[PDB]
DNA sequence: TCTAATGCGAGCATGCTCGCATTAGATTTTGTTTTTTTAGCGGTT
């Protein structure tokens, strides 16, 4: 159910991505994102934390890439919690 | 014990390193120890996951992993305190030691997002991917025909036959495939037109392809010149003919006249068809020599044929005509290029949709990921490439002489920097490259050998290893003797000079035995004679034990079958050989890639599957019937037909079942089979093909049956991998009987095949029949090389078109309307060039084959006539040079055409050549000599088996076997009994949400009631409004959904508290609610036949209420049952019935509290919301 | 599952099973595939074969047989796409001949009726689904379209029937899983409309998501029994009071396990994320180390006995290596002997071979192979002579005997009895030269062919014989037209050759192989190719006629049966008469000094002529028969 | 599909090569490559 929600959100905000645009097309991708965000929740990391980590990144060899990823993930994450807030 | 050069290779750093050396130089060993040394270093330590080792085979990778782990352990024994080495032993499972394909797979998996690839992609089965390709080729062709463009028809007409267009299909496939061996396939495809961009004004000699024409001409004219010179020499001999000299000298002059014009194609067009040899001057007298007389004429006629061949090749049309034809073909090529490009784009789109990739997509997608910017072949490294550059300190490549351009690109992007100061270590041997059929480029190696210097200053360093540590001197000398005469320049692509010759370095105690043997063999198959000879000599090796020396251990061991290895160039002959060796009694193992569906067991088992799929297939049905599965004989079969002639065979079978009587045997066979058939058909609908196949096996016992007939081991293996193959295909894309069968049929129709299953594992003591290609990098004590008299496969030359890595697409000039075709110049050039390349590689194949051996080498080849071939061998061997005549080597069609003449100048069949320290044992066998029944001992047991009666008497294990076969598990009955049980169970399809009336589910109401009943304060009896304030305390805290809240009778809830039992509850010393419990109950109570040793069942439940008054402990339950609505006596009709409805449950609950708390409960009450009734139990 | 089934060992697997084999799941998937790919053969018949389209309360066996013959029909006539939903009835002919045009027999009518009747219950639910689906724009109305599709085909009722049928057979678990399949599907749809119900999406995205959902579906865990072997894993499984433990597949690369790093966040991503103070799940690096603890817990789990096994080879025979753990164990227990696990009992001790006889089937299976080995002059264990003997003592030794009759198995055929032969082939044998040739090639082939009349499954595909028939018939039509216009082959012009040839192929095309030359554009071009061939052949015959003194008398002449010439006949010992009837391609007459001359001409599609060797062995008899 | 054998006649040095044409035979592939993590039900309907 969350995966489907993700796919929806992905279609809606794919234009805002910095690195996962090419992959947002793929079905495997939404599964990956779902697993990632679930891990985030299991390790007590709210959307704002993820945003913050991204911002920290923008300014380690793969820091640029990682920050891009975390940015896209944070858009999907935050949007998810928005969509789920008072109903699910 | 490392050689100086070896150590140089093991320690050298700072720059790209190429290690070039012949066979058995320790290149692979050097590589391993370089790795070890790098990791296990006191001075500077690096982790194993900081190196990239790319091997050729997965086995080689695993082998490296172990040969490493052991060294790590020795280092650990010597240094226990080491934290590092300890960690390295662990990192070995995280190590990048594999094939390049595996590395590509890791790249795609991690950086999928950089390209258009699904992270959950999978690599397609060979046939699967090919089928996808076949489909899109069909779609594409239909679209082109639909469009009906004139260009398309102009192409089809030229490259298809007169009734179908399959050849064009194959053509597209082949061209696409070839193009995929370049880093930029499209660009290579678009370079096609340039070969055809000529005019009548163009200068032939300046055109690229003409290079290969030039050489050919230069080779044949000289080839004739020499051929005449010999004839001239034959004039000087005493018995030789003197008067014919003036003939030869004339011909020579004429041929020499052509040689002065080799460079000018036009002049050659003028002179070559104008050359005529004056009539042979007859020499009459007995002073001459009839043999020599008739031999010189052969040489002269040889010159004639060479010239005529040159003429028909190049000079039957003017250069202007040739160029006009070539230019004419240009538009057709342009259409072909565009067609192949559409195919690819479509093929990729197809594979993308199913989220799969080629085996070929691995390389190309990896390369895509590694590049960011590509400028005319200049690839700038992407982020992924930088990552892999930093992660890997060094990149190690073995078998580099078989690297291809795509792989090389990937290596160039993962390695760190320019050649001069890079981290690319590579070992290999040009002489051993055997994968040009797979478009590998050994020239990649060669160019790097030429650019590199021993000094390695400003460039990369090359390192030579001269010593051979693998084999005995007999092998090395035999090899070196053969290849100084064969491999050179045009044929071999490499000089077999002193630096490249094998040099003894291994210590081996002597043997008279190790002589290299050549066995020439003169209504029986030739392969059978060869196999007979092989087996014979193998038995000779076994009868008196050959001694096998372990160079490292320095300890001998008796000869084992696992020491003998038979190498073949091609495996068509392998089956017959295996059969013959088994006839002689020798154990054989050969890894096969074909013949699976020819196995009768496979055919029959498949037939069962098809019949289960659709019984209305006469032949698969009849097949299953006549098979041992049913066992109907010919009379019984024809009997089935008789019931119904016009109908399908299945119908006839049905009818015989309908009319037949239970007394007959045939009816019983057919009735059993039909019952089985129906069982299986039902079975296929909710089970996989695999489960079906295993079930068919256990119902028919067909695997059991075939295991007891000849070849049984193999047969059971076949049926086994039928199961396993099914499991793989199910797992992947063909789940279910129908899809699986379809896949198998589609596969077979293509011309694809699977290999027969391996009955025995490799590690067992058997003689291995393998291809020479499988042999590389390996060493074996004794080695056979058979099929030497067999022709080279050069079918590629014969087609109307040819593909070339350098030149592209060569074709015949083809005019569909005029009905004429003839080779264009670049086609002939590409043909000649291809023959050269092919021959050179076959030589390298032979080199690998011979260098495999350690101590013994057998060469078996067959021939029509010994003396004729010996004569021809001599004819090619009269030269004083080591290297045989270039043209003669160019004319070779079989391996014997190489080995023969090179073996002719040897003593065993010029002192430098004749006296070479190579020993050859020549056997001139004829078929009849190879050609060379046992005691008839009856067996009581065999016939007793036939009868079905037992074997006479009293074996040791009779008693124990009796005991086991009649054994039954004591606790059998309780093996199926579920442990956890429901209180409801002990007594023992819904629409979606968006299709229903919203809300107010009947059970929901009851559950709601329950929740309030358990969260209501029990301090005192509440008011009717009080309970409601409780309810929006509950709604707010979301304990009950507002939907549930809306549906609640507040009066019904309050009413219970007015009643005397409820009054007791509020006025209770102690009270508790929603009390869950688990209770153990001996299985016997719920199930008869159970036992005390047999575990108790667990029964869980939730008790609504429990309260303790001064008198005792009481149980309370609530039911949202419907009472007042439908009972004749109302509650009093309900009361006996309700008591029944919950009696079992209550008895279980009371048993729980009674057992666990060990306190008897005085009374139990059932409160019903409907009517407020309370039933006492 | 299968092995422990055969060795009668009760087990509990710590894992859920897939629904991907269930008829409902495949029904939905294949149905959507029917829509997406426009009624391709494979999709449609996947769908049909799940049996959920079957007419309610009709006998599934009979329905199946009907579908089967429909399927053969579709394959033979190349039915796909629009042809399914066209109004036209599927037309059926048992055999179509180019030369002679025939009226539909009564059997053919009966068949045609059956085929179309089967079609008429297949198409509507699928057709209606397709219609509803094109019209549905949002996730919810597509989900509703699909669910309605399930409702209208009475899927819940059919599945419930299945539940009961299974329960009656005692298959409680297999019966329980049907309702699981239904509830799973309904939940899938429910969620889909819950998250994206109002969003408009394409059919491709819908099918994609539905498929992604169904791939993840799993049945519930089978509840544990009172006495089961526990089969599970090493990462998540928990046990208690275990007495014996078998650790399996202790292979290199397997144990310890190579972790797969691949997620959104790399190992180096995670490792760096740690240094900046954010903690996530263990990256692969750590897990690879925790493998030691896993193996430690696995090894110290039993109280009494521990087994550590590893296979050396693949299912395909690929070599598997023993892990480091095996060596490590060899170090800690250097005097322990390693035991061999093989399906070749000969390779172990008699005491171990005795372990093999666990029940009657296992025993039968191993005994038969041991018997084979024995016949190959090898000493099989006493265990197998004991076993064989008990098997022969037991109640139904006839079965074991049948199994062991493999020891003397040969591929033998029993000669046909006089009465059977008489009935099959008849008292009078009507034949063709080709039948005789078939027999001379191989008697059994002739038996399967002209005896049993076994037909191979027909395919919508242009083979060589069809093309041959086309050529023959074409030349016939041309010749006839030539005589009707008082024209002779000599007087033909190039223009006339082209015109006649094209016309002839045009005429014959709709009759050739189920109208396959009209089937596609590619086949249109095939037709053109054939036209070009016939054209050139026409011209060639015209040139040959201008240089030959031989004049064609009869073309496609018939001897025997209907044809004017009488059948050549033979008499037999049996008292049976064998008459052979056939058709000569061409016969030419000439006038000469020696007399009237006759020659026979045959139109063939191969360059090869007549081999006397093949004549001697009875492989090539047609020509000399025609001449005779 | 290319190499080899067979047949016949013209030009040359009555018997021999050579040209040419043609057919007929037989003779015939090699190959490798993965894993997908991530905590059993549910008493009461
Ligand atoms: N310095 C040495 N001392 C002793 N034995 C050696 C030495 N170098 C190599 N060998 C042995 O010689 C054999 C050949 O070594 P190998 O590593 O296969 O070389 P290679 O160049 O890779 N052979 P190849 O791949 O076919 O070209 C192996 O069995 C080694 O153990
Ligand atoms: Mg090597």
């Amino acid at each position: 159910g969350v995966q489907m929600l993700l796919r929806k959100l992905i279609e809606e905000h794919k234009q805002e991505f910095k690195v996962y645009q090419k992959a947002s097309d793929k079905s495997g991708f939404t599964a990956q994102v779902e697993r990632m965000l679930t891990e985030f929740k299991r390790y007590c990391l709210e959307p704002e934390d993820i945003r913050r980590m991204a911002e920290s990144g923008t300014a380690y060899r793969g820091e640029r890439v990682l920050s891009e990823k975390l940015h896209d993930l944070s858009i999907l994450y935050q949007q998810m919690e928005k969509s789920l807030a008072d109903q699910y | 014990t490392w050689t100086d050069d070896q150590w140089n290779a093991i320690v050298s750093t700072g720059q790209d390193i190429l290690v070039a050396a012949a066979a058995g130089s320790g290149k692979t060993a050097v590589l391993v120890e370089r790795m070890i040394r790098k990791i296990t270093a006191e001075e500077n330590p690096i982790d194993v996951d900081r190196l990239l080792v790319v091997t050729f085979t997965n086995a080689s990778a695993a082998e490296m992993k172990h040969r490493i782990a052991e060294a790590l352990e020795k280092e650990l024994v010597q240094r226990p305190g080491s934290l590092h080495i300890r960690r390295q032993l662990s990192l070995l499972n995280r190590a990048s030691i594999s094939t390049l394909h595996s590395f590509c797979l890791q790249v795609l998996k991690k950086y999928y997002y950089l390209i258009d690839l699904d992270p959950g992609f999978r690599i397609a089965d060979q046939t699967e991917g090919e089928l996808i390709g076949d489909e899109v080729l069909d779609e594409l062709f239909e679209d082109e025909y639909a469009k009906g463009e004139k260009a398309f028809f102009e192409l089809v007409d030229r490259y298809t036959t007169d009734r179908h267009d399959l050849d064009l299909q194959f053509l597209v496939k082949q061209v696409y495939e070839y193009s995929r061996s370049h880093p930029n396939p499209e660009a290579w495809l678009e370079s096609f037109v340039h070969l055809y961009d000529v005019s009548e004004k163009s200068a032939i000699e300046e055109l690229p392809f003409y290079q290969y024409v030039k050489e050919d001409i230069a080779m044949v004219l000289n080839g004739a010149k020499e051929k005449l010179l010999r004839a001239l020499e034959l004039t000087k001999a005493p018995g030789g003919p003197a008067p014919r000299a003036d003939n030869f000298l004339d011909d020579l002059a004429q041929i020499d006249e052509l040689i002065q014009h080799q460079d000018d194609f036009s002049e050659l067009y003028k002179r070559v068809p104008a050359v005529s040899f004056k009539r042979a001057k007859a020499v009459k007298g007995d002073e001459f020599d009839p043999a020599l007389l008739d031999e010189a004429t052969d040489l002269r006629n040889g010159a004639k044929k060479l010239l005529e061949k040159l003429k028909t090749d190049y000079f039957t049309r003017s250069p202007e005509q040739h160029l006009k034809s070539l230019a004419e073909m240009k538009p057709v090529i342009e259409t072909l290029v565009q067609l192949v490009i559409s195919y690819g784009k479509r093929f990729e789109a197809a594979k993308q949709e199913k989220s799969i990739i080629d085996f070929s997509d691995l390389e190309h997608y990896c390369l895509a990921i590694l590049t960011a910017e590509n400028d005319k072949g200049e690839r700038e490294p992407s982020e992924a490439a930088r990552f892999y550059q930093e992660q890997f300190h060094e990149v190690l490549v073995d078998e580099y002489q078989d690297t291809n351009l795509v792989q090389e690109s990937i290596l160039q992007l993962v390695t760190s920097g320019p050649e001069e100061t890079g981290n690319l270590f590579m070992v290999g041997d040009v002489k051993q490259s055997i994968y040009r059929f797979r478009l590998a480029e050994p020239l990649l190696f060669l160019s790097k050998y030429k650019r590199f210097t021993e000094s390695g200053e400003g460039t990369g360093r090359k390192i030579d290893l001269n010593k051979n540590f693998r084999s005995r001197a007999d092998i090395l000398d035999s090899t070196n003797f053969l290849f100084k005469q064969l491999m050179g320049g045009k044929i071999g692509e490499v000089d077999y000079d002193e630096q490249a010759e094998l040099k003894l370095g291994a210590a081996y105690p002597d043997n008279d035995e190790t002589e290299t043997e050549l066995l020439l063999i003169d209504e029986l198959e030739t392969v059978q004679f060869e196999a007979k000879a092989i087996a014979k000599e193998i038995r000779k090796l076994i009868s008196s034990p050959f001694k096998v020396y372990d160079g490292k251990k320095k300890t001998h061991r008796n000869i084992q079958y696992r020491d003998i290895v038979i190498l073949l160039r091609s495996m068509p002959w392998a089956p017959q050989i295996m059969e013959e060796l088994r006839a002689q009694g020798i154990p054989v193992y050969a890894n096969l890639t074909s013949g699976y569906f020819e196995a009768v067991e496979v055919a029959v088992a498949l037939s069962v599957l098809k019949v289960i799929d659709n019984p209305y297939q006469d032949i698969p049905l009849a097949s299953v019937l006549r098979s041992p599965i049913v066992g109907a004989d010919e009379n019984e079969l024809s009997l089935i037909r008789l019931e119904n002639k016009k109908a399908p065979y299945y119908e006839a079978m049905k009818d015989y079942l309908a009319a037949g009587d239970r007394s007959d045997e045939l009816y019983q066979k057919l009735n059993t089979f039909y019952g089985h058939l129906q069982k299986w058909r039902a079975f296929s609908k909710n089970h996989s093909v695999s489960e079906l196949i295993w079930e068919v096996y256990r119902d028919t016992k067909y695997m059991d049956y075939v295991g007891g007939m000849p070849g049984g081991k193999q047969r059971q293996a076949n049926l086994r991998v039928l199961y396993d193959r099914a499991r793989q295909y199910e797992s992947t894309a063909f789940r279910g009987l129908f899809r699986f069968l379809r896949f198998i049929e589609r596969m077979q129709e293509r011309g694809d095949d699977l290999g027969t299953a391996r009955g025995l594992s490799e590690q067992e003591d058997v003689v291995r029949l393998m291809t020479i290609h499988s042999s590389k990098g390996l060493e074996f004590p004794v080695v056979f090389v058979a099929g030497l008299g067999r022709n080279f496969n050069m079918m590629d030359l014969n087609k109307s078109y040819l593909l070339d890595k350098e030149l592209g697409f060569g074709t015949k000039y083809i005019h569909p309307q005029l009905r004429i075709s003839y080779p264009t110049l670049p086609l002939i050039a590409m043909k000649k060039k291809m023959r050269r390349e092919l021959l050179s590689e076959e030589l390298r194949v032979l080199y690998v084959a011979l260098t495999r051996a350690k101590e013994k080498l057998f060469l078996i080849g067959s021939c029509k006539d010994h003396q004729k071939q010996l004569a021809k061998w001599q004819a090619s061997a009269s030269q004083t040079d080591w290297l045989l005549p270039e043209f003669d080597r160019y004319q070779a069609r079989t391996y014997l055409d190489f080995i023969g003449p090179a073996l002719a100048r040897h003593r065993d069949l010029h002192a430098d050549i004749s006296g070479h320290p190579a020993r050859f044992a020549v056997q001139m066998i004829h078929s009849y000599d190879l050609l060379d029944e046992r005691m008839e001992e009856k067996s009581e047991r065999l016939e007793a088996i036939r009868r079905g009666e037992p074997v006479p008497g009293s074996f040791a294990f009779d008693e124990k076997a009796r005991e086991q076969l009649s054994w039954t598990y004591p606790h059998q009955e309780v093996t199926q009994i579920r442990t956890k049980q429901s209180v409801s169970e002990i007594k023992r399809y819904r629409r979606p949400a968006f299709m229903m009336k919203k809300g107010l589910t009947a059970a929901e109401k009851g559950t709601a009631m329950h929740t309030v009943m358990q969260h209501i304060p029990l301090s005192h009896v509440p008011s009717i409004e009080e309970a409601e304030q409780t309810v929006h305390r509950l709604y707010e805290k979301e304990l009950l959904t507002e939907e549930q809240k809306d549906a609640i009778d507040i009066e019904e809830i309050v009413q219970f508290f007015h009643t005397e039992i409820g009054g007791q509850l509020i006025g209770a010393k102690w009270k508790d609610r929603e009390i869950p419990f688990s209770l153990a109950l001996p299985a016997k109570e719920i199930y008869p036949d159970a036992h005390e040793a047999d575990e108790p069942l667990l029964v869980q439940g939730i008790i609504d209420c429990l309260y303790e008054t001064e008198d005792g402990l009481y149980l309370l339950a609530y039911k949202s049952d419907r009472i007042e609505g439908k009972f004749q006596h109302g509650f009093e009709g309900a009361a006996p019935i309700l008591k029944k409805r919950y009696e079992t449950q209550i008895q279980l609950y009371t048993k729980a509290v009674e057992q666990i708390a060990k306190t008897k409960v005085k009374g139990c009450a059932l409160y019903f919301f409907d009517g407020g009734h309370i039933l006492t139990l | 599952k299968e092995v422990f089934a055969d060795y009668e060992i009760p087990y509990f697997i710590d894992g859920k099973a897939s629904m991907l084999n269930h008829p409902l799941i495949e029904f939905i998937r294949s149905s959507l595939d029917v829509l997406k790919g426009n009624w391709r053969y494979e999709a449609v018949f996947r769908c049909v074969k799940t049996e959920l389209l079957f007419p309610l309360n009709e006998p599934k066996a009979k329905v199946r047989e009907q579908v089967d013959q429909l399927e053969n029909y579709c394959i033979a006539y190349g039915i796909k796409g629009d042809r399914w939903t066209k109004g036209d009835r599927f037309q059926y002919r048992r055999f179509v001949s180019l030369d002679d045009d025939f009226a539909q027999t009564d059997q053919e009518i009966e068949m045609e009726n059956m085929l179309n009747d089967t079609r008429d219950w297949i198409v509507p639910p699928l057709f209606q689904l397709q219609k509803r689906m094109k019209k549905a724009k949002t996730v919810q109305e597509k989900a509703e379209a699909l669910y309605r599709y399930l409702e209208e085909t009475d899927v819940p009722l059919k599945l419930d029937q299945e539940r009961q049928r299974a329960e009656d057979d005692g298959r409680i678990i297999e019966a329980q899983q049907h309702q699981q399949a239904w509830d799973a599907v309904i939940q899938l749809l429910e969620e889909f409309v819950e998250m994206m119900g109002d969003d408009e999406i394409s059919l491709d995205l819908f099918q994609q998501m539905i498929e992604a959902g169904a791939e993840s579906l799993t049945f519930s865990l089978i509840p544990p029994a009172l006495d089961q072997v526990f089969v599970g894993n090493m990462d998540l499984s928990r046990m208690y009071g275990t007495s014996c433990t078998f650790v399996l597949g202790a292979n290199d690369g397997v144990l310890p396990a190579r972790p797969d790093e691949n997620g959104v966040l790399s190992d180096d991503d995670r490792e760096w994320l740690k240094t900046i103070g954010v903690e996530l799940s263990s990256g692969g690096r750590e897990r690879l180390l925790d493998e030691h603890f896993l193996i430690y817990m696995a090894f110290s789990s039993p109280s009494d006995r521990l087994y550590v096994s590893y296979p050396i080879a693949d299912a395909e025979g690929k070599t598997l290596l023993p892990s480091m753990i095996v060596k490590r164990l060899e170090e800690l227990f250097p005097h322990h002997k390693e035991r061999l696990l093989t399906n070749e009992p000969e390779q172990v001790s008699d005491e171990e071979q005795l372990m093999y006889v666990v029940n009657k089937s296992v025993a039968q299976s191993f005994t038969a192979s041991q018997l084979r080995l024995w016949t190959r002059e090898y000493d099989i264990s006493d265990v197998w002579w004991s076993t064989y003997n008990v098997l022969m003592s037991e109640q139904d030794r006839l079965q074991s005997k049948k199994l062991f009759s493999s020891l003397f198995f040969r591929n033998e055929v029993k000669q046909l009895e006089r009465s059977v032969s008489r009935q099959l082939y008849g008292e009078r044998i009507q034949g063709s030269v080709s039948r005789m040739e078939t027999f001379n090639a191989c008697p059994f082939s002739h038996f399967a062919s002209h005896g049993l009349h076994l037909k191979e499954r027909q395919f919508f595909k242009l083979e060589a014989p069809d093309i041959g028939q086309l050529f023959h018939s074409s030349l016939k039509l041309i010749s006839d037209r030539l005589r009707d216009e008082k024209l002779d082959w000599r007087d033909l012009t190039k223009e006339q050759c082209e015109l006649f040839s094209y016309d002839a192929v045009e005429r014959l095309a709709p009759k050739l192989q189920k109208e396959i030359l009209l089937s596609s554009n590619r086949h249109y071009y095939v037709k053109e190719k054939l036209q070009k061939i016939v054209t050139r052949v026409s011209g060639i015959l015209s040139e040959h006629a201008k240089a030959s003194g031989f004049v064609p008398i009869g073309l496609e002449l018939g001897f025997g049966g209907k044809g004017p010439l009488p059948p050549l006949t033979f008499q037999l010992k049996n008292g049976c008469t064998m008459e052979l009837v056939g058709r000569i391609d061409r016969v030419d007459k000439a006038e000469s000094s020696k007399g009237l001359l006759l020659r026979i001409v045959a139109y063939k599609s191969s360059d090869k002529g007549l081999d006397l060797a093949e004549v001697y062995y009875g492989l090539a008899l047609q020509m000399l028969t025609y001449l005779d």
